[PDB]
């Protein structure tokens, strides 16, 4: 054996261990969720409360791509941070060119190709983390998620981190009692409420709720943090059905 | 720079450079030797644009001594003189010219006979009997035409010199110091100190 | 990353000696049989094809015996596509030793320079060695006649008579026990020949398995001529000294 | 075991083993201690020497005038990581007339550390460091981690024995949170803090290091004879 | 510009004005055109002020590097020779210099080197340098002797600077003596020309084409 | 990122081997048969179309390359190394030769080309040998017709004739005792046919079977005329139909 | 193998720990520093009595108020010892002033991580700098492999280094003079040392702000090691 | 480029590299060098398993610098040409810029110098080399030796001895040679170095090799009979 020890290298069935290894990594990670709604998308994340010391409302985990798409991921940060990092230079060089600012499925490839490059050589490491992102361009919302491999496709409810299994299955639930569609005011409180149900997953330290969202008639289509009267109705709505 | 001469005789070859170095309308040196002991049987003397004339020299000569030590052999004059031409075959494209003209003498050991190569900036090369660079070969190859013999000795070489230097002084605008005047033979080289 | 597969080509065992020179040895020792010769009017070359098939095209082959100039010429054991690598780098050099001198290129200056060559992959880069040793032969007008050899150390020596390739070891002995300083080109044809006939691991030496050579001054004044011999020359001399 | 020869690899199970060696490095080194309130922050650093005759390292070093870090670690590295915020604030004076952001610093360190983790060839950084600093929000603290992780605080402490000071900030929290326009109160509860992680030896005057920036305060470090008043 | 330099019985005379001009424009009167390169290396400025000063400040870190790296002082051709191929690889870029490289040193004893910004590198007994050369030369010539006393030496340096200071326009302000012994270099006096032509006048019963 | 193989994948052992051109040698005696006869006024090389299955086109693959319009390739061993050699032995005869001389280059020298760009793949940092051997041949005015083999390891032989590859040393014996220096081109076909047909062993037609021959220059293939120098390639690829002509005087 | 460039599990470069190693096996160097000057003295350790001890050069001097001794891998100092010189040179041309001994020394310590996979491995030598300058008086540095100088009053390096050291943590005092600073080197060499030290085998230099870097003579050194037995006889 | 860390310290704190480089030189022939009280004297084994050579042609073991300086080595030959070429450059480098010829100790240094840098750059191994370098400063009648080796330290020498069973000669010449009073005239400097090789040769015949060097650009090689009447003159005496 030893096929595992190099990236890039693939196994007699045809794996590539190394990237197999590196969705270990994202499954250790915090809960991040994805809401696709009827004219945009939500996201929403888990911070765990390390300390007391930890300043709330000031370590920001979701991201802004140019000022239409929202990416939030779980594993390595700093690994997440890299791809935002190079999906603000793919979204850049594309609105230069073409004017328009980057449609979510042209974006969604350019971190999709960047994150597979990784995984054709043993130079490097593949990315430790899922990433969850999305919003609106000119054919409405589109909600991805995306994965170590470079595997990544368009979701109506997308899930990653330790508490993945809980959220997939109450995911499940609003695109089966929701067919028609979801509104973004909803999805943000569902997004609360799907957090908080995930946190049984990790639930030794307590957590700060984050949501984002981008809504073509809420937010104009641009990407906004939900914040003060809105994130603690959300919060409310949230602890109402926990208990 | 200015003046230089060369005339190859029976047995050996003369160089003659004049040694004044000239600055505006300042003689600045006149004692200035104008050539370089390429090896123990090849001098070369040299003329053209100031910096240009000794950087090329002692560059030519720090490599046919790296040579010399090399292979313990010393090249032939016809292998030196075809050295030089390529350097300055190479130069004359380059971003910045050497603008350098050089006359090559030498004692090939080997076939036992003197030889004088001229070899302007652009990288040509001819062998001669006696050549000349710049404005002075306008009167010395006349002159030399005339009264030079293939087969007559360093002394009668040295006299014929005697004669080129006069018309120079007689009938060239400027003073450019007398020459140093130099004999490359099959005992190596030797400056003739009272000229 | 990489590192894992590296066999580190350029560094010396415990013992100093570097392993993959070692094997580049190793490896010529199985090649065909090649000497060199010199006299005091000429050098003779002679190597020994690897193992024959009948339906090989001789005449219109090359294998063992190289021309680099018109003044020198090599013998080759190891890897032929290595050699001719090498063979093509000794051509052009000597070609731009006569462009900037107007004089051919001093047969040792040419070996020190293709061996220097062999040195460098010794040293660095991380490739392999070349599995290649020559035999040189050529003339100049400092030293006249000269036989040279290199190896894939990069390490050249001089010699009256020198084999490389298989059974150097005994075909040593045999140059060495009938050579003598006196010697002409003829009596150095046969002795090449001779000692060949001996040390091959053939069952009889023919003209089919054999390349051969002279660098004479047997043109016409003062002047070196290379002859490469032809299949039917290679049979008469073979006839002529007695071994067929 | 198998999978700690470079940075490039992962784990069976997930972890990067050099980025878990050179974490290990900081927990060596020497105690360090970060603590803010709302007008200024605090950097407090126990020094470390190698013998009697030896000077004590240098634990503190200033970025800009609104802005620096104390290291834990490899110090070498250190230097390379100020210099580098160093710059990243310069260009930003320089370029744009504004002060760097405290927030952005821990960004750029965070994406500086990453490439080193990620790439055949290179290592990790081998130092923790806590960054203050009095910027356009008011007065900030970072901890710096070269897995890449910094992260806003408090109050927090790095080093060998971190975790008694960690546990005495998080119990003073509230008090020395509104410790405001009040620079030697604030500065008093850091050395207490600090004091949490000595065992043996205690605080002499060429042994402590503090350094402090705020509102009407340039960054400034104290050494020698200008920390005696707090011992 | 107007600096000299010559050889004698008794070492290396230096002599310079301390002019500096942008056109006609009288820039300073106080320039120092001799850079003390070591206690044994004296360096000469004429051409361009920035050139000048900088590349010859330069070559006194160069011959600094020398003596550590080989423990012994670096010799004047050696160091002529540095400053000269710098400014060779510049030739055509635009350096205008005219520098003096004078010292001592035991195996070449007292030498002087002219260098200049297209190369051109002479060793010799006398030079002088600068827009105001002509008119030193031709006070220098027609008095130099070798068995010159340290004394007349000193003047002549002195004298020459003078004689161009007076003629040459762009030439003036004071002169600067120096004189290299098997010792080192030993400065000589800032000497302003305000009172120095007037007292020369007196007492040696020269300059009578000006008003007295 | 970046090429980190700058070291040889290629080394010596202990014995003297060169194990990755021995392997790659294994490679081609797994490959299927091709052989090459020269005959006096022509030559003829020919191979085994391996089916990958009877719902691919054989005909879209082609074992048997032009390379010049006097010189033609086969290969035993690897398809898709063979491929790429064939792309690149095409651009050298221009680069390094058409482009300075004129003219094509002689049968010998782009076989040297060839073998070149074989031997680097040798010693050269992060890459194995090519996995084929090849069988060229051609013609030019001064060399008359030629047929050379060139081995991974770069080495090169003249052939009066020969095989390689799968069943080469059947084949190879089958050559010596048909092969005469006064063979026509004719001759060398049918024997050709012979040779290939004991290596074969389901279908043997002219389409599992592909043969192509170096012989008179061919006007009619040359697309234009008036140009009285130019005759025509010498190369010239049999069909189907002329295959199966000459399988039945068998 | 291994990356140049790995830690071990207890968080250290293994190459950098592994030059320290090298270190101890090279002769040993000796420093103190007083208020009339800083001394250097250097064990030469001829491997053999045929090698012309004087050619030894261990210790060195980097500019005139900056001076430098070595231990280890001693080969690898020269390229140090030429970027400090330069460094040095190259400070006092950009600010006509001399640069300081700490900045001088974080430069040449700028060097020592500039290894991986920039050179191929750590230097193998540690470094004694010692000099002046008007800020911060007489200074004394060691300069490691590692990157890391500490500023030392006394320090030894070297295979004699940890004995040495306890020597001078007792000798060492505020009020030292140079002649008590030179004779309590060569005291300290001559334990630690394998040969019975002399002036060919050992070898004595100062720095100090009037005189600047000064390597003694055999005969300067030879009567204070005649000067240091009459005394330690003397009670 | 390839870039690998060949070089590189072991857990004791040895690099291995550079002490196997030292091993290929004790495998090398013998090389000795002696300095006189006006020369310096250059001895070179020959290996005898080499017969049919043509010495005329054969590279020379000492090989000339500069007119004023020599070097010879001891381990890899090939290696040794490299080193070789790069101090005649740097020779002529020196006269094109200083306008004076190194001194030995400078052309030591500068060779002991790339010896170092192969030490410690990526991609190359050490020099399998060690050279002795011996000569005449410009202008200076004190002889200079000094001795080279993989790892870059340079020493100067009384007299040193390097290669295969250097061990022996090296203990012959530290007990014959004295400080004091060395070898006064060339005849004695040669005698000293020739009886310290026979120590170690075999035959004094094509065995041994000497070069002497004098101030001012003076060096010759003595040939084999000039040699053999040394060998003959020293074992007559010895027989006592
Ligand atoms: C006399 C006075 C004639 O100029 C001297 O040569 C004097 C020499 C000197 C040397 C060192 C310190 C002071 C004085 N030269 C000057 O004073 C010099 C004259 C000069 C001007 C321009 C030149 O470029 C062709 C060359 C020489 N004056 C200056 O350098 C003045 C102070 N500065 C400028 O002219 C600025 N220029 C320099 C060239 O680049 C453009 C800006």
């Amino acid at each position: 054996t030893g096929y595992d020890l190099s990236n890039s290298v693939f196994s007699p069935d045809g794996r590539n261990f190394q990237v197999e290894y590196a969705v270990k990594a994202v499954e250790n990670g915090t809960t991040s969720i994805g809401i696709k709604c009827n004219d945009g998308v939500v996201f929403a994340v888990e911070k765990l409360i390390t300390s007391k010391l930890l300043v709330p409302q000031k370590n920001v985990k979701i991201q802004v791509v140019d000022r239409h798409i929202g990416c939030v991921y779980s594993g390595l940060i700093p690994d997440g941070r890299h791809l935002v990092n190079r999906g603000r230079e793919e979204a850049a060089s594309f609105k230069k060119l073409y004017k328009t600012p980057i449609p979510i499925p042209a974006f969604a490839d350019r971190l999709g190709q960047y994150v597979q490059a990784h995984t054709l050589y043993n130079s490097v490491r593949p990315f430790g983390v899922s990433t969850i992102f999305g919003g609106v361009d000119k054919n409405g919302a589109h909600l991805y998620m995306l994965e170590p491999s470079g595997s990544y496709w368009g979701y109506k409810g997308a899930a990653t981190g330790k508490g993945r299994q809980s959220a997939k299955a109450e995911l499940e639930k609003l695109v089966d009692h929701h067919p028609e569609g979801l509104s973004a005011r909803e999805a943000v409180k569902q997004a609360a409420k799907i957090i908080y149900l995930a946190h049984e997953d990790n639930k030794e330290k307590d957590f700060e709720l984050e949501i984002s969202w981008c809504s073509l008639s809420e937010t104009n289509g641009l990407h906004k943090f939900v914040k003060g009267d809105l994130l603690q109705e959300a919060i409310d709505f949230a602890q109402k059905e926990i208990n | 720079m200015d003046i230089i001469l060369g005339i190859r005789v029976q047995d050996s070859v003369i160089l003659a450079s004049s040694k004044a170095v000239t600055r505006g309308i300042s003689v600045l040196k006149d004692s200035d030797d104008k050539t370089r002991q390429l090896s123990p049987h090849t001098l070369m003397s040299f003329a053209g644009e100031a910096g240009d004339t000794v950087q090329f020299a002692e560059y030519i000569q720090a490599n046919i001594q790296l040579y010399s030590i090399r292979e313990d052999y010393e090249l032939s004059p016809q292998a030196v003189s075809s050295f030089v031409r390529q350097e300055l075959a190479k130069s004359i494209r380059s971003r910045r010219p050497y603008q350098v003209n050089v006359l090559i003498g030498g004692y090939d050991k080997k076939k036992n006979k003197p030889e004088l190569y001229q070899i302007d900036y652009l990288g040509t090369k001819v062998e001669l009997p006696y050549g000349a660079h710049g404005y002075s070969g306008f009167y010395t190859f006349s002159l030399l035409d005339h009264h030079y013999r293939p087969d007559m000795t360093t002394e009668e070489g040295l006299d014929l010199l005697k004669l080129c230097v006069q018309e120079l002084e007689k009938r060239m605008p400027m003073d450019f110091k007398g020459v140093i005047v130099k004999i490359v033979d099959k005992d190596g080289i030797r400056q003739v100190d009272d000229f | 990353g990489s590192r894992r597969y590296d066999s580190r080509t350029t560094i010396f065992s415990p013992e100093g000696r570097l392993y993959q020179v070692e094997y580049a040895l190793e490896s010529i020792s199985h090649a065909g049989t090649a000497i060199g010769i010199m006299a005091s009017d000429g050098i003779v070359l002679a190597a020994e094809r690897k193992v024959t098939s009948t339906l090989l095209e001789q005449d219109t082959s090359t294998e063992k015996l190289y021309k680099l100039n018109d003044k020198i010429a090599v013998a080759v054991a190891g890897l032929t596509a290595d050699a001719e690598i090498l063979i093509n780098t000794a051509r052009i050099h000597a070609q731009n030793y006569l462009k900037t001198y107007n004089e051919d290129i001093p047969v040792e200056i040419l070996v020190r320079r293709l061996s220097d060559i062999k040195q460098g992959y010794t040293q660095h880069g991380g490739l392999r060695p070349f599995g290649v040793s020559f035999i040189y032969a050529g003339y100049d007008d400092r030293y006249g006649y000269q036989l040279y050899t290199s190896n894939p150390s990069g390490n050249y020596t001089g010699w009256k008579a020198i084999s490389v390739g298989a059974n150097t070891s005994a075909a040593q002995t045999l140059l060495q026990m009938d050579y003598k300083d006196d010697m002409k080109v003829d009596d150095a044809i046969e002795l090449a020949l001779k000692t060949l006939s001996k040390t091959t691991d053939s069952s009889a030496l023919t003209y089919d398995r054999l390349e051969f050579a002279t660098i004479r001054k047997g043109a016409n004044d003062g002047e070196v001529y290379q002859k490469i011999f032809k299949p039917q020359e290679i049979k008469d001399i073979l006839v002529k000294t007695g071994i067929t | 075991n198998n999978y700690d020869g470079d940075t490039v690899t992962f784990s069976p199970t997930g972890r990067l083993f050099q980025v878990e060696y050179a974490l290990e490095a900081i927990k060596q080194g020497s105690v360090t201690v970060g603590l803010r309130s709302n007008t200024h922050a605090v950097l407090v650093a126990l020094k470390r020497n190698a013998d009697e005759l030896s000077s004590y390292q240098k634990k503190i070093i200033k970025c800009d005038e609104h802005m620096g870090l104390s290291l834990a670690g490899l110090a070498p590295d250190a230097r390379v990581l100020s210099n580098y915020l160093r710059q990243q604030c310069n260009y930003s004076s320089l370029v744009f007339n504004r002060k760097l952001a405290v927030e952005r610093a821990g960004h750029l360190l965070c994406d500086k550390a990453q490439k080193n983790t990620q790439s055949y060839g290179g290592r990790p950084y081998g130092v923790g460091l806590l960054i203050i600093g009095y910027d356009k929000s008011g007065a900030h603290l970072l901890e710096f981690q070269p897995s890449g992780n910094v992260t806003e605080l408090y109050g927090t402490a790095i080093g060998a024995r971190s975790q008694g000071a960690k546990t005495y900030l998080e119990r003073t929290l509230d008090t020395f949170i509104k410790i405001d326009g009040n620079p030697d109160e604030l500065i008093k509860a850091g050395v207490e803090a600090i004091s949490q992680s000595l065992r043996d030896e205690s605080l002499t005057v060429d042994n402590l290091s503090i350094a402090i920036v705020g509102k009407d305060t340039p960054f400034t470090i104290y050494d020698g004879e200008a920390v005696a008043k707090y011992i | 510009t107007t600096t000299l330099a010559f050889r004698f019985q008794g070492g290396i005379i230096v002599a310079v004005d301390s002019r500096a001009t942008a056109g006609n424009w009288v820039a300073s009167q106080t320039v120092k055109k001799v850079i003390e390169i070591n206690p044994f290396l004296l360096g000469t400025m004429a051409g361009g002020t920035a050139d000048c000063q900088f590349w010859e400040t330069w070559l006194g870190s160069q011959c600094r590097l020398h003596e550590l790296r080989e423990k012994e002082r670096i010799s004047v051709a050696a160091a002529s020779k540095i400053l000269s191929n710098l400014v060779y690889q510049y030739k055509g870029a635009g350096l205008s210099m005219g520098t003096m490289i004078c010292g001592y040193t035991r195996k070449e004893g007292p030498t002087i080197y002219y260098v200049d910004s297209d190369g051109t590198r002479l060793k010799g007994d006398i030079f002088c340098v600068g827009s105001g050369q002509t008119f030193a030369y031709g006070v220098l010539d027609s008095n130099y002797k070798w068995d010159l006393s340290v004394e007349d030496a000193l003047y002549l340096g002195k004298r020459s600077i003078l004689a161009a200071a007076h003629r040459d326009a762009y030439s003036g302000g004071s002169v600067n003596l120096y004189h290299v012994t098997e010792d080192g270099w030993i400065y000589h006096g800032n000497h302003d020309v305000g009172e120095l032509f007037w007292k020369v006048k007196e007492e040696e019963g020269s300059f009578n084409n000006v008003i007295g | 990122m970046t090429d980190r193989y700058s070291f040889s994948l290629t080394t010596f052992s202990p014995s003297g081997k060169l194990g990755q051109i021995d392997y790659a040698l294994t490679a081609v005696k797994q490959g299927v048969t091709s052989l090459g006869i020269k005959a006096t006024n022509g030559v003829v090389i020919a191979t085994e179309k391996k089916s990958s299955s009877p719902l691919a086109m054989s005909e879209t693959l082609s074992k048997v390359s032009l390379l010049t319009p006097d010189i033609g390739a086969v290969y035993s061993g690897m398809g898709p190394d063979y491929r790429v050699l064939v792309d690149k032995s095409r651009k050298v005869a221009h680069t390094s030769y058409k482009r300075i001389y004129g003219e094509y280059p002689p049968t010998k020298l782009l076989v040297s080309e060839v073998a070149k760009i074989m031997q680097e793949a040798t010693q050269s940092g992060g890459v194995r040998p090519f996995g084929v051997s090849l069988l060229i041949a051609g013609h030019d005015e001064f060399n008359g017709f030629s047929l050379y083999q060139v081995d991974p390891s770069g080495s090169y032989f003249p052939w009066k004739a020969t095989a390689i590859g799968k069943g080469s040393v059947a084949a190879k014996t089958f050559l010596e005792k048909r092969w005469n220096d006064e063979l026509e081109l004719e001759d060398a076909i049918h024997i050709a046919l012979l040779t290939l047909k004991e290596s074969v062993e389901g279908e043997f037609n002219g389409d599992t079977i592909e043969l192509a021959i170096i012989g008179d220059e061919n006007p009619d293939l040359l697309g234009y005329t008036g140009i009285p120098t130019d005759k025509g390639p010498r190369f010239r690829k049999l069909t189907s139909q002329e295959i199966n002509d000459r399988l039945e005087a068998l | 193998d291994r990356g140049v460039s790995t830690f071990s599990p207890e968080g250290r470069l293994f190459q950098v720990e592994y030059s320290l190693e090298a270190i101890k096996l090279g002769s040993t160097a000796i420093g103190i520093a007083t208020k009339e000057g800083v001394v250097l003295g250097v064990e030469k350790r001829a491997t053999s009595p045929l090698l012309e001890s004087d050619s030894i050069e261990k210790i060195v001097e980097i500019d005139r108020h900056i001076g430098c001794a070595m231990s280890g891998l001693t080969a690898d100092a020269r390229s140090m010892i030429e970027h400090a010189r330069t460094a040095a040179v190259t400070h006092n041309l950009y600010y006509d002033e001399d640069i300081n001994v700490e900045s001088l020394t974080q430069s040449v310590c700028d060097l020592a991580l500039r290894f991986g996979e920039l050179m191929s491995r750590p230097f193998g030598v540690a470094l004694l700098i010692a000099g002046h300058d008007a800020d911060d008086g007489y200074q004394l540095f060691h300069a490691e492999p590692s990157g890391t100088f500490y500023r030392y009053n006394a320090k030894a390096i070297g295979s004699g280094s940890e004995g040495a050291q306890a020597e001078l943590l007792n000798e060492w005092h505020s009020s030292l003079t140079l002649k008590e600073a030179e004779l309590l080197v060569l005291k300290i060499l001559k334990q630690v040392m394998e040969e019975k030290l002399d002036e060919n085998n050992a070898q004595l230099s100062c720095i100090t702000k009037q005189d600047g870097f000064k390597i003694y003579d055999n005969e300067k050194t030879a009567e204070l090691i005649k000067e240091l037995k009459e005394k330690e006889a003397a009670e | 480029g390839y870039d690998r860390a060949l070089s590189i310290f072991s857990p004791d704190g040895h690099i291995f590299q550079v002490e196997y480089a030292l091993e290929a030189v004790k495998r090398g022939t013998c090389a000795v060098g002696v300095k006189g009280k006006n020369c310096v004297v250059l001895g070179c084994e020959r290996r005898s398993t080499l017969k049919l050579q043509d010495t005329r042609i054969t590279p020379s073991k000492v090989s000339k610098i500069d007119s004023h300086v020599v070097l010879s080595f001891s381990g890899l030959n090939a290696d040794s040409r490299i080193l070789i070429e790069k101090a005649r450059v740097e020779a002529q480098s020196h006269r094109l810029t200083l306008e004076d010829p190194v001194t030995v100790e400078y052309l030591t240094r500068y060779v002991a110098g790339v010896q170092q840098r192969y030490t410690q750059s990526g991609g190359v191994r050490p020099f399998g080399v060690s050279t002795l370098i011996a000569g005449f400063d410009p202008r200076d009648d004190e002889p200079k030796l000094y001795q080279t080796e993989p790892s870059g330290i340079y020493s100067s020498w009384s007299a040193q001895t390097i290669g295969r069973n250097s061990k022996t000669v090296r203990e012959f010449l530290e007990k014959n040679y004295d400080r004091k009073e060395p070898p006064a005239t060339v005849e004695e400097c040669v005698k000293l170095t020739v009886r310290s090789l026979l120590e170690v040769v075999q035959t004094g015949a094509k065995n041994i090799e000497i070069t002497v060097v004098k101030p001012d650009s003076d060096i010759v090689a003595l040939s084999s009979e000039e040699i053999n009447q040394y060998v003959t003159q020293i074992e007559q005496e010895k027989q006592e």
